[PDB]
RNA sequence: UAGGUAGUAGGUUUAUUAAGAGUUAAACCUAGCCAACGAUCCAUAAUCGAUAAUGAAAGUUAGAACGAUCACGUUGACUCUGAAAUAUAGUCAAUAUCUAUAAGAUACAGCAGUGAGGAAUAUUGGACAAUGAUCGAAAGAUUGAUCCAGUUACUUAUUAGGAUGAUAUAUAAAUAUAUAUAUAUAAAUUGAUUAAAAAUAAAAUCCAUAAAUAAUUAAAAUAAUGAUAUUAAUUACCAUAUAUUUUUAUAUGGAUAUAUUUUAAUAGUCCUGACUAAUAUUUGUGCCAGCAGUCGCGGUAACACAAAGAGGGC
């Protein structure tokens, strides 16, 4: 990631438990460091499903929450995500295809279902 | 002025005399073994009278202050047995008046000490199959099964909820015969329910006590001055009591009132899976200055007060 | 994944491990030939044949690749300049150029 | 009463008592000193830790043994 | 620590939030107003009085305030491209629609702050009426004479 | 956990949340705690000794000074001053433990599926309790309202029942149920006409409390109550039991005894494949302690329950069962309100 | 520490700066400015919080840990570059050390580590898998940041076994179901001779789980890459089907000889005259020895010293 203005990961939690803030930070200050701004929050882990919900079909899921008009502004002043936000954002159909690498860039792998915006 | 105290009976009990040196024997166990009784080659303890369970739904709880620690009974015509000096069993010199007319409160307290602790009320095998066929086939509330045969809503949806355990344990003949055997068993000891009994009947009208509240706050106003619940509530800046009682009514899963969909305007997005992907993405909109861990927030790990959670799994984990 | 196949430049895995580098022909008989040995151990199986961390980490890096019609050209680590690192230069370089050129 | 005065690594000069029956304590003997003054002996406002240093624990304690330097016995 | 409870015992601190619009915007006509009307004298007066001089080499009045237009600053800020230029190249159609979605995003952000403030606005000033209504007809109940009131004695003629 | 020692001394005579037959003469003797002539510390101090050893003795002291809640919770009657009768005194005192009630190992013991704190511990420890169908093996789990739980079937069984006799000891009550078995067919064939005297007029002094009257009359209706000769002949002598002959070998020892009542088993190992005394009967003394929850709904067939809120303090009535009295709870709450000062 | 100040207080002008100002330098004027509501001087100290401790609270304390800010990188000054540096740079000097003896290099307040000081604070560990940072178009390279592990009860938390349990023999005709089983005989540890206990304590009995063993195996991370790691967890011959909140149950394919891995439980420390919880007594010592937070204890019946028994805390 370049620039002075960067969409990164601070890790928190404790040791073998990491939890994640998305933050906009100054490239030179420190991992940890009060950012300029705390865009949301990062759960690495999945959710354990249980051995019928297996059978039954269910997906483990990762929670993230992001405040999703603050991040589009970051986008918008020039702010550079780091791979793994950027990875996030274009699962939350914020960023689009045109920012994939040709390391991830999955051109032929079929979709088991479609992103879906919805109202909880 | 305080010293250390032997908890010796405070019933007349027959003292140790000249004891043998090789007995080794202590005023405590030999006031046990009256107590108990003699025991049978079989380990039983017949001639208490405690030592078999009611059969009849009357508890039989611990009465010594009443009996003067005499428990010991004929096992089969339950009429008193005392000790006496020859070292046998046999009918009391004056009859006990104190054990005859029993308060009907005192029958129902098994701590001679605890006028405050009740046991509760077995519901029969019938009351729980009307309940549980009002609510899921016929469709009644909560609130009405409630106010029909005087039991708390918890109580009603909680039977509700047993009763469909007990269907699925019967219909996959998972009930043995030493269930049934102890069940019975634990019914024959306890008092039944009887809606029609008002004083068994549970009261109905209780209400949380908030703790704003439990300050005594008074006004000095006219002397021909109507003041009511109503304008009480309002100067406790609190609603109606009346309404607290009717919205904790509400809360039953099969109560009437049960609503909830204000909080359905959260914005979610679900991300896309592809196939080989082992989770899925969930996105939750949420608000900066809200969302986030809190940088500088007080660790308590190395206190006392350190947050203890569970998970999905019931793992124990560190909040 | 999948196995992928044989080619005229990589024709075994001894040539495999032979472009790679790093002195990972030193593995040749852990494999044993075997295309497909090399194409479906993990880092697990690796790890209980004796490979050590850095070097099954770059067989499992150059493997992705060539699954990948990717380069398997051997990449060198980095090496400290010959007057040594940044930290310690302006020592070794004092000391080298007065005793080299007075 | 047996006391000792010890010159502490700080310079400051003290009045040590040695508590339990019987010490092992002699001149040039490196101790330990805690606070806490002997009541009956005025200008003693500190002891001397059992089991510390060159002093060593009461011998055949038996009671309050942590107090006085004596290891349990087996 | 107890200095947690004022801020509803949340514990730590998060950045200041910043603000998308670093001034006010021409469409704050309240604020706009704010800043024309004449200035107080007197006691409570702002500002050099009239006969009075100002000191040498500093300016008498404050420094007009800079209000931002909303559509000036997206003009000059992520313009559009000037001609729909021939981006065959993979570089630059990526560059092409990053360009584009960062300009959506920019021009969301400045619009719907702007609505947002003019929004609030209009909203505090039909709370602030609603209150005051709420306040006369809660006091015009308070000063409504009840029955009761004849039991309390009075000398309203002394 | 704090170690168990000492749980049931008779000279201290404190009682615990148990069964035990040790813990029910506790009980019985005690005759409340006594609090005359002591100062306020005193005072304090004993009722700390008592309710503590009820109310978590398995917590350490410093563990239950943070649990421990300054807070109490009651309910307000909102028709007690439309009904007119005398009204009761809140015991608000009696909720000084109550923040204990929610653990799911008290809880166990509340519904009667262990027969102490410390068994419904190692119940949950062993993997034997689940809570909404998830198995919990923490036993400091705290219980929400509604939340259901339950206990695997064979150790409710195993905890209200009476204990599995070894063979060997089940042996030699075999053989002395044979010698008093032979005793009575001496009786009844050298004077039948006695014994079924006898019999008769034991029969009347039932009272309904015992069932074998019941089952009598069947017998009687099996075979006007007037004495027949063919029942002493009928009766026969079982055959001795040669506890070392039998001894090791229980399929041979359970096919040599065949009783009117016990037949061809050994003494409570109908079934030595169960944990429990088979057929399976009530533990002993089980009487006493036998209280039914207030704040838990119970189904003794399934082993379920269900927690239905915590327990509160009404008019004349707390639900936190305790066998010590106002006073002491609120000397107790004194002390720990200043952390034993 | 009672007087302090002399660019000191103010005015005017120029230089310097992106920029005000005795901020610096230069010139010329006015006689001011601070101060017993504490000036000037001296000593001491990094500061603070939505952090920690304590208290009913106002507060008080700390400033290790988390975070914010300042200052410094052996000492002093100066200069260069730059938007910004008296820079952990350069220059000169000072102190110390070193080797190559040069107008030389180094300065561990980066990590680990050593000596010293001290009552007292750890590995000369693993890995770049994760999160970041730098370089590169990329492939990738580097990273004692960081992530892990080691050491250390320094702190916190969980666990660290439950039910039953006061003796043993002999004993008893020769299935309408009995039943308060009853007799003898021996044995019975410390204390004590009864409200003097130790003690349900022990052993024994019943039933478990942990660990081990076997199989299985997530998640941290995916396009791939896992240091931690001999992963957590789960299952108890493995697999499969059906029914089956959970869970349970049946039946099946392969697998061993009708049954199916094994199986536990050794806490310390202080105290018992009053404050202050500790009644079951006893021995030694004799104003000695010693105890002691306070009052005090000890001179032959010591509830206080040193111990045994018993007891109270944690
Ligand atoms: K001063
Ligand atoms: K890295
Ligand atoms: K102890
Ligand atoms: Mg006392
Ligand atoms: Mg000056
Ligand atoms: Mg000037
Ligand atoms: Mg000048
Ligand atoms: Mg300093
Ligand atoms: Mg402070
Ligand atoms: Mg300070
Ligand atoms: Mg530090
Ligand atoms: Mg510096
Ligand atoms: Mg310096
Ligand atoms: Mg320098
Ligand atoms: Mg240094
Ligand atoms: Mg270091
Ligand atoms: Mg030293
Ligand atoms: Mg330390
Ligand atoms: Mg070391
Ligand atoms: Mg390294
Ligand atoms: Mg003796
Ligand atoms: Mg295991
Ligand atoms: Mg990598
Ligand atoms: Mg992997
Ligand atoms: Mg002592
Ligand atoms: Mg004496
Ligand atoms: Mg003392
Ligand atoms: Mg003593
Ligand atoms: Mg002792």
């Amino acid at each position: 990631t370049c620039g002075l203005v960067r969409i990164r990961l601070a890790r928190f939690g404790r040791k073998n438990s990491p939890v994640y803030n998305i933050v906009v930070a100054n490239s030179r200050k420190a991992r940890d460091a009060k950012p300029i701004e705390v865009l949301g929050t990062y759960v690495p882990v999945p959710s354990p499903v249980t051995k019928r919900e297996l059978k039954r079909g269910v997906v483990p899921i990762k929670d993230v929450k992001l405040d999703f008009d603050r991040t589009k502004y970051w986008i918008g002043v020039g702010a550079q995500p780091s791979e793994t936000v950027t990875k996030l954002l274009r699962k939350a159909g914020i960023l689009n295809d045109a920012w994939a690498t040709s390391k991830n860039s999955n051109v032929n792998r079929k979709v088991v279902f479609e992103r879906m915006e919805t109202l909880e | 002025f305080s010293r250390r105290r032997i908890a010796y009976p405070f019933y007349p009990f027959k003292k140790l005399g000249r004891q043998h040196p090789k007995k080794h024997d202590t005023n405590l166990k030999t006031a046990m073994r009256q107590f108990l009784g003699p025991k049978n080659y079989k380990g039983e303890y017949v001639m208490n009278k405690y030592f078999t369970v009611p059969t009849n739904h009357v508890p039989n709880y611990i009465k010594p202050d009443l009996e003067r620690g005499q428990s010991l009974e004929h096992p089969v015509t339950k009429k008193p047995l005392q000790l006496r000096y020859d070292g046998t069993l046999g009918p009391p010199p004056v009859e006990n008046k104190r054990l005859q007319n029993i308060f009907k409160d005192r029958l129902l307290q098994p701590f001679p000490s605890n006028p405050h602790c009740k046991t509760n009320y077995v519901l029969s095998p019938q009351l729980k199959q009307s309940i549980f066929e009002e609510i899921t086939v016929e469709g009644l509330s909560a609130q009405q099964v409630s106010q029909k045969y005087g039991l708390k809503i918890p109580r009603v949806e909680a039977i509700v909820k047993l009763v469909s355990v007990e269907n699925s344990w019967n219909r996959r003949n998972r009930v043995s015969s030493d269930l049934k055997t102890m069940d019975e068993t634990l019914y024959r000891m306890f008092p039944v329910f009887d809606s029609d009994a008002s004083f068994k009947r549970e009261n109905l009208s209780e209400i949380p006590v908030p703790q704003k509240t439990l300050a005594s706050r008074f006004l000095t106003i006219a002397e021909s001055e109507p003041f009511g619940p109503v304008d009480a509530a309002h100067v406790l800046e609190l609603e109606p009591a009346v309404e607290t009682l009717r919205n904790l009514s509400t809360v039953g899963e099969h109560s009437s009132g049960h609503q909830q969909s204000t909080n359905k305007n959260t914005k979610v997005i679900y991300g896309e899976l592809v196939e080989g992907e082992r989770s899925q993405y969930k996105f939750t909109n949420a608000k900066v200055g809200k969302v986030g861990y809190r940088y500088g927030s007080g660790n308590r790990d190395n206190k006392k007060d350190r947050r203890i959670g569970f998970n999905k799994l019931g793992q124990m984990v560190y909040i | 994944s999948t196995i992928p196949k044989p080619s005229d430049q990589v024709p075994d895995v001894d040539a495999f491990l032979n472009k790679i580098g790093r002195n990972c022909n030193e593995l040749k008989d852990t494999f044993e030939n075997n295309w497909n040995n090399l194409f479906q151990w993990d880092s697990k199986i690796l790890k209980e044949k004796g490979v050590n961390i850095q070097q099954r980490k770059y067989i499992l890096k150059q493997v992705h690749n060539y699954r990948n019609n990717r380069p398997i050209h051997e990449i060198k680590l980095g090496k400290k300049s010959f007057f040594g690192g940044e930290r310690k230069r302006k020592a070794f370089t004092a000391k080298w150029k007065a005793e080299n050129k007075q | 009463r047996k006391a000792c005065r010890v010159r502490l690594t700080n310079g400051n000069v003290v009045s040590a008592y040695i508590p339990g029956e019987g010490h092992d304590a002699q001149e040039h003997s490196i101790v330990y000193v805690r606070g806490g003054r002997c009541q009956d002996l005025p200008g003693v406002k500190y002891h001397v830790i059992r089991g510390a240093g060159d002093l060593s624990g009461v011998v055949n304690r038996i009671s309050s043994r942590s107090k006085y330097g004596a290891k349990k016995p087996s | 620590g107890k200095g947690a409870a004022k801020y509803g015992f949340k514990s730590g601190v998060f950045p200041t939030t910043r603000s998308i619009l670093k001034s006010p915007t021409t469409k704050q006509t309240d604020i706009i107003n704010k800043v024309k009307s004449p200035k107080p004298k007197g006691v409570l007066g702002i500002g050099y009085a009239k006969g009075v001089k100002h000191p040498k080499g500093s300016h008498r009045l404050s420094p007009k305030v800079n209000f931002i237009d909303v559509d000036n600053l997206i003009a000059k800020t992520v313009a559009e491209p000037q001609s729909i230029k021939s981006s065959n190249g993979s570089a630059q159609k990526v560059r092409l629609q990053k360009a584009e979605l960062r300009r959506k995003f920019l021009i969301e952000a400045f619009r719907k702050e702007e609505a947002r403030l003019l929004h609030k606005h209009e909203y505090l000033q039909k709370r602030t009426k609603e209150l005051e209504k709420a306040k006369e007809l809660e006091l015009e109940k308070l000063n409504k004479e009840k029955s009761s009131d004849l039991t309390i004695m009075t000398l309203d003629k002394m | 956990p704090r170690k168990a020692n000492l749980l049931k001394s008779l000279a201290r005579g404190r009682v615990r949340t148990s069964f035990n037959k040790y813990n029910l003469f506790n009980l019985y003797k005690k005759g409340g705690v006594d609090l005359k002539s002591k100062s306020l510390y005193q005072q304090k101090w004993t009722a700390k000794q008592e309710t503590r050893a009820y109310h978590g003795e398995h917590l350490t002291e410093k563990r239950w000074q943070t649990v421990f809640k300054p807070k109490l919770d009651s309910v307000a009657q909102l028709d007690a001053s439309l009904r007119g009768g005398e009204i009761k005194e809140t015991p608000f005192l009696l909720q000084t433990f109550a923040v204990l009630e929610k653990r799911l190992d008290f809880a166990l013991f509340r519904a009667m599926f262990a027969s102490s704190v410390r068994q419904a511990r190692q119940f949950i420890l062993h993997g034997n309790v689940r809570v909404n169908g998830v198995k919990i093996k923490h036993p400091s789990y705290t219980l929400k309202p509604g939340d259901m739980f339950s206990v695997k079937p064979d150790k409710v069984l195993e905890a209200l029942g009476a204990k599995k006799p070894s063979f060997q000891e089940a042996l030699k009550i075999d053989k002395t149920q044979i010698v008093l078995w032979n005793k009575y067919v001496k009786e009844a064939k050298t004077e039948p006409k006695e014994v079924w005297e006898k019999k008769l007029e034991n029969f009347e002094k039932m009272s309904d409390s015992n069932p074998k009257k019941l089952q009598f009359q069947e017998f009687l209706r099996q075979y006007s109550l007037t004495f027949d000769p063919k029942w002493a002949k009928n009766l026969k002598y079982h055959d001795p039991i040669k506890l070392s002959e039998l001894e090791g070998d229980e399929p041979k020892a359970r096919k040599l005894i065949n009783l009117p009542w016990q037949k061809n088993y050994v003494y409570g190992r109908q079934d030595p494949k169960k944990p429990f005394f088979t057929p399976w009967k009530p533990r002993p003394f089980l009487s006493p302690f036998a209280i039914l929850p207030h704040h838990l709904e119970i189904s003794f067939k399934t082993c379920h329950a269900v927690y239905l809120r915590d327990p509160v303090a009404r008019p004349g009535q707390s639900e936190v069962i305790s066998p010590f009295d106002v006073p002491v709870h609120e000397r107790a709450y004194m002390y720990y309100l200043r952390n034993g000062k």
